[PDB]
């Protein structure tokens, strides 16, 4: 309804709440993957570090599999995404699906 | 691990790759070393 | 008559049969495009990954798919009833023939001059003559002048039976106690099959109708060898 | 324990009983038409008096004596009976469709005429006018009734329901009378057929709501009505208008107009 | 004549009729005849949805003219929050 | 107890259960009648050799499948399953009266079979025109049996209408408006009015049928002055709403279906879809007389019939788009409800199509009384029901039972039933425009190649019923007992658990009205 | 007349266990037999009566 | 459209009452006058056998199967014409 900035950015804001607590990071990713996109890194960035105040490494790892599974057919979507978080994944110590073998079927 | 019928009246787990996060952990009873995982887990995760 | 592994219509033997030929292109047409466009739209939807599943405004979408359905409709239904008043339209037939149905034969009466009328038959098929068709051969044809306009009056002396000929696109049904007019009209000479049209009993399926279609001059002669 | 208001009925025979009445009444008439027998009809018929006996009776036991019928309970048997009324109406207008179909468009071997060639009407002026007149007049006296029973006033509440019911009783009576002596028949082609199949159920409705008006007046004597809890009565008497609109469209239709 | 003779509820409803009517009198609805009126669904106002048991099922009609309801058993204990729009509601039985 | 519980219900679980099991066996008899046509039909000649029989087995046929499967199982049994409790009701509002429903069924039922064991039969279609119904051309019980086997059937209908009616309208939470209702339940309200108004006006006719047969009235009889056409109206002034209460609540099923499968909490478009079957039960009621073009209307009427059956077309477009609107963004789960449903709505809209071909009153002078009206509706109502059934049934079966289908077997079942139903009926298009009548037990010879592909087709449906059967038995073989349902936060009648307590909701919902 | 319906009250909220078609008493019992021994007797002759009508003696 | 009669302030047991007496049983009353009086028996009319009426395609399950539920011998003929 509003810019696509105005969105993110609301949700940047929404994950960022410092004492938010864990049934509001489950009801926004949650709602989040019910969209039309994949989130923008620098929403994927806020949920992880709400994820940490929160201490729940699995929560974390979860989230970068739902990027990868909102991407759907554009396989281009998700290495983009994770190279834009590697800063984050590296500060956080993340380890992505896929260097924990969560990506084997 | 052990779902029960006479459980339907609670929140309950699912793998679904819309609902990414489920109402539940998957796994809520904790070994003696998984408590000390968990209790590692409020540590930097690097160290993990 | 309808011939093996036919698909369509039969072949039109009066205008009014080759206009619901044309017609019926152009319906079958708009039915198999809007078929085949919503069978492939399932195709569509269920062929990605990506989802949506949050609430959709529907307004905008629900006028699309409201008026151009009307649209399409009313292109339907103008050449339809264009037909429908034509076959309606006066024409002054040059004679006419009545039909009762009966269990189970048809009679025909030709009273516009003399008292001509006979009883019409199914051919069993143990005396089929080589060559003739099974249920369909009658032993006394409705022989009839061609190029005419023919008012073809129906009824029925006991049960609901229907008097049909597919290629001339005719079917009224024969009720006791009514007399339902049609018009016919065979641009060509020749021999043109049908069968009765509602439900009478035991042998329905064995009452068939055969026209005979003939130059005036050889319909005035027969006309005259059945009195 | 429930904490809605809804009536959870105790397990009960007589809807078996009931659907096993409609199967002896339909076998026993077949029987009756076509092998000269009447017995299993009047083992439906019956079962299917003792049945509507033994469930209405329940109703009762419900509702006056075990307190079963709450405000929404009651709405619900409002609207049950209003939309049974409806289901009514529209049987009833399949033979009003049948009368005017067969007048308007009058066939040859009638005459091509209406009346048919033949069919000397009854005068609607007579009987049927005063036939007209009970049944207007039973739907105020029943009026009466109703704002008797909600200002409390037992008497006149039984006085107004027995006049009502009086009326019920001569309008039958009457119709019984003017069956007997019609020249014509239910054989009479159309004419007949449609006078004496289309009066002839509005005849059984008028026995039917004299019967139901009948049971509210034996449950009022027994002062099982409150001056605000009285729907057994309140279904009577709009089965009663229901009956008497029905009465007007016939005396118009088929009396009159079709005279 | 006005004369008398017909009961009044008050003198011979019984059974849950009777129950109902004497609660409405006290403006009480232990029967469920009406819809609650919302509080403001905070976790400090949450709606408070009377029980006999220790859970009942919620429908929360989360934006008015929804029409789509969404379910959920809540249970004796600490409040729950509607899984559409977050709306706080606690259990108070018994 | 035993009889108590399943004699003397007084439960809409119970009931509809018992409706679920009258509506299979009514199904099996349906499906052997038309097992015995396409057989009499599978080559040229005569199998039977009295084609008097053949026509009482098609009359037969139609009356099983409309008023003792399709009716029961989607009315009685889904409807008094599902609707109390998708409005959190306690049962429905008459529980008493609904047993009675129930229980006028076999009844019912055994007066069809009395109508074809005693005479001849009833040979006159499932229309039962006179005169070949009436007392000269079906002389005997048969008819009579079969006149009063509709009446029972019609009793039990009109007074589940009443009872469905009512529960919807004064049964809900008080919170929740009409418009917060399921569109099943929507679906279901609407079939009742339908069936409301429209039955009394087929026993008004029949009962008419019943006398001209019985007590020399002369209602359709032209020598008394009668008219047989009257009876035409009377019968299609019902019999078109019926083909609309046939499919209303596979409609509302199909809806649910197709929602929960998508993974979506909502069908796209909820009140247009309420619009829609709005619109299409009250334009049911003002176009019977397309049964009736080739009686010897006159132009006009047939003008504004042809015109009034094509806006139809209209409100159904939009349930047809908005169904494959709740596929779009879907998470779609390939569940064997969910290959149903698909098939639904291809499989109806194509009958649906051929149904506006057959609207035009001038192509269907010839097309009237032959194989395409017959394909056009083993489509959209043969076709149409059994797959919304079907597909309500697959995917209910875990609630009303607590265990599982094999969802491989499912998925086969499925498969099969697809190819037999294309295979015997889509042929019967060649056959209706080449001019092959309905209603006749052998035909000429040039119509050989159709009406044996048909036939072979029929016996691949057979198949599929029988498997159909086995599925079943392998469900409460194994008892593989439910565990955890997804989406229960917008499918409330799964919230109560599999299979729910005799009693459910005897503390209501709460739902606040803010 | 007399109201006597807070008798019929306590009579039939006794708490017996009984279902209401028969909380009545004895005659209840009775009233049922009768009513299903016809209905059950009558269907047992409409079948016999179908037999009898299912085969040529017309 | 409600007549020339007019009686309100809060409708009750007494005005219908006051109807029922003052205006729907006089008119009873005044019908009866009018059928009790216009009644004696007419001249039953010529026989003729009318095809359209006298109907019979089937006997009638009561009777001699020729005779009508509730047949009046002085006005309604046989097919064959009045009885004795
Ligand atoms: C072992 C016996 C087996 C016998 C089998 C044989 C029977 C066949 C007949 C079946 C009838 C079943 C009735 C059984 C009653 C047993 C009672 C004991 O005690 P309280 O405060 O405790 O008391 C209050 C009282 C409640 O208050 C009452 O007292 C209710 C009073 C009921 C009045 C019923 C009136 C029927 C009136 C007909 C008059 C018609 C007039 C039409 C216009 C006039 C035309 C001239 O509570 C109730 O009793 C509940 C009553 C049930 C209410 C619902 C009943 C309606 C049912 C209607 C079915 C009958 C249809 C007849 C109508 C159609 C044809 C006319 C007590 O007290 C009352 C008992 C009286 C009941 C009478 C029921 C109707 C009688 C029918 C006459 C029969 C005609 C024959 C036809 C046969 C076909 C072949
Ligand atoms: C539609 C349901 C599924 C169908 C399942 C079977 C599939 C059938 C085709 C699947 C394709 C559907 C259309 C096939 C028409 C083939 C013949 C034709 O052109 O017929 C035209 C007329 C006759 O007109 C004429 O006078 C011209 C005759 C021309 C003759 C040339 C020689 C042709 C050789 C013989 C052909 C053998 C026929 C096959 C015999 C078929 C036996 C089963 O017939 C007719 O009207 C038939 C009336 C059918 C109306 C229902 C519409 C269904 C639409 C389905 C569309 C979805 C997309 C397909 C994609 C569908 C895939 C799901
Ligand atoms: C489920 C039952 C069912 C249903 C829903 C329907 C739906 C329709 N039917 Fe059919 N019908 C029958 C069951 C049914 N019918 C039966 C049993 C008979 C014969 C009885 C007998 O004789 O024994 C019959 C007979 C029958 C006839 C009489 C044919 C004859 O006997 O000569 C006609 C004539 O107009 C007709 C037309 C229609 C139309 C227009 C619809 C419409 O409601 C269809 C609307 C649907 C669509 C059009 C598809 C979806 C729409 C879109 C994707 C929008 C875009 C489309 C367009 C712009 C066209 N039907
Ligand atoms: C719900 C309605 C319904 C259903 C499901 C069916 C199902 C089938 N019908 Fe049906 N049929 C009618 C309603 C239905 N029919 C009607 C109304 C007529 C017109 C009667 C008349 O003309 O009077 C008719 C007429 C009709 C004819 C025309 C007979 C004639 O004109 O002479 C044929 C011929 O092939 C046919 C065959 C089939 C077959 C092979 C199936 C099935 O075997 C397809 C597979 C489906 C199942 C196996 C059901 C399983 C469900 C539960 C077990 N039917
Ligand atoms: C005070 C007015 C009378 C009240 C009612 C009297 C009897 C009617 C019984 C109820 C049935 C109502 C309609 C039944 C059809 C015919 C009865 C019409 C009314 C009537 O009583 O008609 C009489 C003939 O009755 C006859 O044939 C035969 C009468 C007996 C046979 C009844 C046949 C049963 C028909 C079954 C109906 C099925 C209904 C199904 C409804 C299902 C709804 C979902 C007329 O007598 P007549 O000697 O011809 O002419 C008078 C000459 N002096
Ligand atoms: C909402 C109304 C808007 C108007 C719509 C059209 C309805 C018209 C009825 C008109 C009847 C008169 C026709 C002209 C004479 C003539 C036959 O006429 C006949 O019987 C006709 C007999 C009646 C046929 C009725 C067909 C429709 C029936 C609908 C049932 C409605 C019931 C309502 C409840 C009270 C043939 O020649
Ligand atoms: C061959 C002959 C066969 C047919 C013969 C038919 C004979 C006659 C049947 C006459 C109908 C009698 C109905 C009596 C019902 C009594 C039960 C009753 O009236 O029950 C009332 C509820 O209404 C209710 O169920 C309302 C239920 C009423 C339904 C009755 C509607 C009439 C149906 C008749 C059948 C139709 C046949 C149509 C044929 C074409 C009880 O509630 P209240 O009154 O508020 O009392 C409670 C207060 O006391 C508390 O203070
Ligand atoms: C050819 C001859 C064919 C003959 C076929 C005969 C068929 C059936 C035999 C009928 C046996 C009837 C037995 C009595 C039924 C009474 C039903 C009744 O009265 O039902 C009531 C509901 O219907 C309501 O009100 C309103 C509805 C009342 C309906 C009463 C019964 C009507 C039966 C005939 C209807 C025909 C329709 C005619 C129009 C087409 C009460 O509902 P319950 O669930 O019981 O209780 C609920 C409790 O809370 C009450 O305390
Ligand atoms: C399931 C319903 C059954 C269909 C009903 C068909 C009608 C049956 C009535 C027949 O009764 C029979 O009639 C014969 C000749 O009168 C008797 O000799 C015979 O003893 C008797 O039994
Ligand atoms: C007004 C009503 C309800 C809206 C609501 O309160 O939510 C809506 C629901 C369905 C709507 C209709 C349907 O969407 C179908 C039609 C769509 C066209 O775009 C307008 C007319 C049209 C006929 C709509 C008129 C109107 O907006 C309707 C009737
Ligand atoms: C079909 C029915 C007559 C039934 C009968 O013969 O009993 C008649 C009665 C009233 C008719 C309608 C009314 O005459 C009004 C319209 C007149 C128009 O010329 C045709 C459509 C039109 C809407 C008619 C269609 C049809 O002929 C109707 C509905
Ligand atoms: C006995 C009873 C008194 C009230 C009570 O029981 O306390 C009275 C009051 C109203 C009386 C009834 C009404 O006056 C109406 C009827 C009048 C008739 O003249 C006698 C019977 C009739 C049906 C009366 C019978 C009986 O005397 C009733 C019923
Ligand atoms: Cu004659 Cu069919
Ligand atoms: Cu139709
Ligand atoms: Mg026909
Ligand atoms: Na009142
Ligand atoms: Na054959
Ligand atoms: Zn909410």
């Amino acid at each position: 309804h509003e810019t696509d900035e105005e969105f993110d950015a609301r949700w940047v804001t929404y994950f960022n709440k410092p004492d938010i607590d864990a049934w509001e990071l489950r009801k926004g990713m949650n709602t989040l993957v019910g969209y039309d996109l994949v989130p923008e890194p620098k929403i994927i960035d806020a949920a992880l570090r709400a994820c940490r105040r929160l201490n729940d490494f699995a929560s974390a790892v979860r989230i970068l599999e739902v990027v990868k599974d909102k991407a759907g057919p554009h396989k281009e979507i998700y290495p983009y995404v994770i190279q834009e978080l590697r800063p984050t994944l590296n500060e956080l110590g993340i380890s992505t699906p896929e260097e924990l073998g969560l990506d084997k079927v | 691990s052990v779902v029960k019928s006479e459980d339907y009246a609670l929140p309950s787990y699912v793998d679904r790759r819309d609902y990414p996060l489920p109402d539940v952990a998957h796994v809520k009873n904790l070994s003696a070393s998984q408590k000390a995982l968990k209790e590692k887990e409020k540590a930097s995760w690097s160290s993990l | 008559m309808a011939y093996p592994m036919q698909l369509g219509f039969q072949d039109a033997t009066s205008p009014i049969m080759e206009e619901l030929l044309h017609f019926h292109d152009h319906t079958l047409m708009i039915v198999f495009l809007i078929s085949s466009l919503v069978l492939y739209i399932i195709s569509l939807m269920l062929t990605t990954k990506l989802t949506h599943t949050s609430t959709m405004d529907a307004q905008e979408v629900e006028t699309i798919w409201t008026i151009l359905p009307a649209i399409i409709l009313i292109l339907i239904a103008l050449p339809s009833l264009r037909i429908l008043y034509m076959m309606d339209e006066i024409n002054n037939p040059s004679l006419t023939v009545k039909t009762m149905g009966h269990q189970w034969y048809w009679s025909y009466e030709y009273t516009d001059y003399e008292d001509l009328s006979f009883d019409s038959y199914m051919i069993p098929t143990s005396e089929l003559k080589p060559g003739e068709l099974r249920l369909l051969e009658v032993d006394n044809r409705v022989v009839l002048p061609m190029e005419m306009t023919i008012r073809m009056l129906v009824s029925s002396e006991d049960v609901l039976h229907s008097w049909a000929v597919p290629s001339l696109g005719l079917k009224t049904d024969a009720i006791p106690g009514r007399l339902n007019q049609t018009t016919l009209m065979s641009s060509r000479p020749g021999l043109y099959y049908g069968q009765c049209s509602e439900i009478c009993g035991s042998n329905h399926s064995f009452m068939p109708i055969v026209l005979e279609l003939v130059p005036l001059k050889y319909f005035e002669k027969w006309s005259a060898s059945m009195l | 324990h429930q904490t809605h208001a809804y009536h959870m009925v105790n397990p009960s025979p007589w809807p078996l009983t009931g659907a096993l009445s409609a199967l002896l009444m339909t076998s026993g008439l077949t029987m009756w038409f076509h092998f000269n027998s009447m017995t299993l009809l009047m083992i439906g018929l019956t079962t299917n008096m003792l049945t509507m006996y033994q469930w209405w009776r329940d109703v009762i036991r419900e509702s006056t004596f075990q307190g079963h019928h709450t405000p929404a309970v009651q709405k619900g048997l409002r609207y049950g009976m209003i939309l049974f009324i409806i289901s009514e109406v529209l049987f009833f207008t399949g033979f009003f469709w049948a009368f005017y179909h067969s007048s308007l468009a009058p066939t040859p071997e009638l005459g091509g005429c209406w009346p048919p060639t033949g069919i000397h009407p009854l005068n609607p002026l007579e009987v049927p006018l005063l036939n007209t007149s009970v049944l207007l007049a039973s739907g105020v006296s029943i009026t009466w009734a109703h704002h008797s029973l909600m200002e409390g006033d037992r008497k006149h509440m039984l006085q107004a329901l027995f006049i009502t019911i009086t009326l019920g009783v001569y309008f039958t009576l009457l119709q019984a009378s003017e069956y007997y002596e019609a020249p014509f028949t239910i054989s009479d082609g159309v004419y007949g057929s449609t006078f004496f199949v289309a009066t002839g159920f509005h005849g059984l409705h008028v026995i039917i709501g004299s019967t139901f008006l009948i049971v509210c007046f034996f449950r009022q004597l027994k002062f099982h009505f409150t001056s605000n809890h009285h729907f057994g009565f309140e279904a009577a008497a709009w089965y009663w208008h229901f009956v008497d609109v029905v009465w007007l469209f016939l005396y118009v239709s088929i009396y009159w107009w079709g005279s | 004549a006005s004369g008398g003779g017909v009961p009044t509820d008050e003198e011979q409803a019984t059974g849950l009729e009777r129950e109902v009517m004497l609660a409405a009198r006290k403006g009480q609805d232990p029967y469920n005849i009406l819809a609650p009126k919302a509080t403001s669904g905070t976790k400090e106002d949450p709606n408070l949805v009377p029980s006999i048991t220790n859970k009942r099922i919620v429908g929360c009609i989360c934006e008015e003219d929804n029409s789509t309801v969404i379910w959920f058993w809540l249970h004796k204990g600490e409040a729950q929050r509607c899984p559409s729009c977050g709306t706080h509601y606690k259990l108070v039985p018994h | 107890m035993f009889i108590n519980r399943w004699l003397f219900s007084t439960n809409h679980k119970d009931i509809g259960t018992l409706y679920l099991l009258f509506g299979a066996w009514a199904g099996m008899v349906g499906t052997a009648l038309s097992l015995l046509i396409r057989a009499e039909l599978g080559q040229p000649g005569t199998l039977l050799g009295d084609d008097q029989i053949y026509n009482v087995v098609v009359t037969a046929h139609a009356f099983v499948m409309i008023f003792f499967m399709v009716m029961p199982i989607m009315i009685g049994g889904f409807g008094n399953w599902l609707v109390p409790l998708m409005i959190g009701a306690p049962d429905m509002a008459f529980p008493r009266m609904n047993n009675m429903s129930f229980w006028l069924l076999p009844p019912s039922f055994l007066l069809l079979l009395a109508s074809s064991m005693v005479e001849a039969g009833a040979g006159t279609g499932w229309t039962v025109y006179p005169p070949l119904a009436g007392n000269l051309a079906h002389a005997g019980a048969s008819v009579d049996l079969t006149i009063f086997s509709l009446h029972l059937a019609g009793v039990s209908s009109i007074l589940g209408a009443i009872n469905f009616i009512t529960t919807i309208i004064n049964m809900k939470p008080p919170a929740m408006s009409q418009y917060q209702t399921p569109l099943f339940v929507w679906s279901v309200m609407i079939t009742a009015v339908l069936l409301l108004l429209s039955l009394p006006v087929l026993a008004a006719g029949i009962t008419m049928l019943l006398t001209d047969r019985n007590l020399n009235t002369t209602f359709f009889d032209p020598a008394g002055g009668g008219d047989p056409i009257l009876y035409q109206h009377l019968f299609w002034f019902f019999g078109h709403p019926e083909v609309y209460i046939l499919i209303l609540p596979g409609f509302g099923m199909i809806s649910h279906i197709v929602t929960y499968y998508s993974g979506k909490k909502e069908p796209f478009g909820y009140m247009g879809m309420v619009w829609a079957m709005m619109s299409i039960g009250f334009l049911g009621f003002i176009v019977w007389a397309h049964h009736m073009f080739t009686v010897g209307m006159d132009v006009d009427t047939r003008a504004y019939f042809t015109s009034a059956t094509m806006i139809i077309a209209i409100p159904t477009g939009v349930k047809v788009f908005s169904w494959l609107a709740t596929l779009h963004g879907g998470n779609i789960k390939w569940s064997p409800a969910m290959m149903w449903a698909l098939g639904f709505i291809f499989l109806f809209t194509v009958g649906g199509l051929t149904g506006i071909v057959l609207a035009n009153s001038s192509l269907d002078i010839v097309l009237h009384d032959t194989y395409y009206v017959v394909a056009h509706f083993h489509y959209v109502l043969s076709m149409g029901a059994v797959f919304a059934i079907m597909g309500g049934f697959v995917h209910w079966f875990p609630l009303f039972s607590g265990y599982t289908l094999n969802d491989t077997w499912a998925k086969i079942h499925f498969a099969i039933m697809f190819v037999g139903v294309n295979m015997t009926f889509f042929p019967q298009h060649f056959l209706g425009l080449s001019g092959m009548p309905r209603r006749y037990s052998d035909y000429p010879d040039a119509y050989t190649m159709w009406n044996t592909i048909s036939s072979m087709g029929s016996f691949i449906s057979l198949t599929a019923v029988m498997l159909m059967v086995f599925i079943i038995w392998e469900a409460f073989a194994s008892k593989r007992e439910v565990l955890t349902v997804d989406l229960t936060t917008t499918n409330l009648e799964w919230l109560n658990g599999c299979p729910p307590p005799y009693h459910t909701f005897e503390e209501p919902t709460y739902v606040n009205l803010k | 007349f007399e109201n006597r319906v807070a008798e019929k009250q306590k009579l039939f909220q006794e708490d017996n266990g009984l279902p209401v078609h028969l909380k009545g008493g004895a005659t209840d019992n009775i009233l049922y037999r009768v009513t299903m021994t016809l209905c059950l007797g009558g269907t047992l002759y409409s079948l016999y009566c179908l037999g009898w009508a299912s085969f040529p003696h017309k | 459209a409600s007549a020339a009669k007019g009686d309100h302030g809060g409708t009750g047991a007494r005005t219908w009452r006051f109807l029922t007496f003052g205006l729907a049983l006089p008119s009873v009353a005044l019908c009866t006058l009018n059928s009790w009086l216009h009644s004696g028996h007419r001249e039953r009319p010529a026989f003729i056998p009318y095809h359209h009426l006298r109907i019979r395609t089937k006997p009638f399950s009561w009777g001699d199967g020729n005779h009508t539920f509730f047949h009046n011998p002085r006005v309604n003929p046989l097919p064959t014409g009045y009885e004795k």
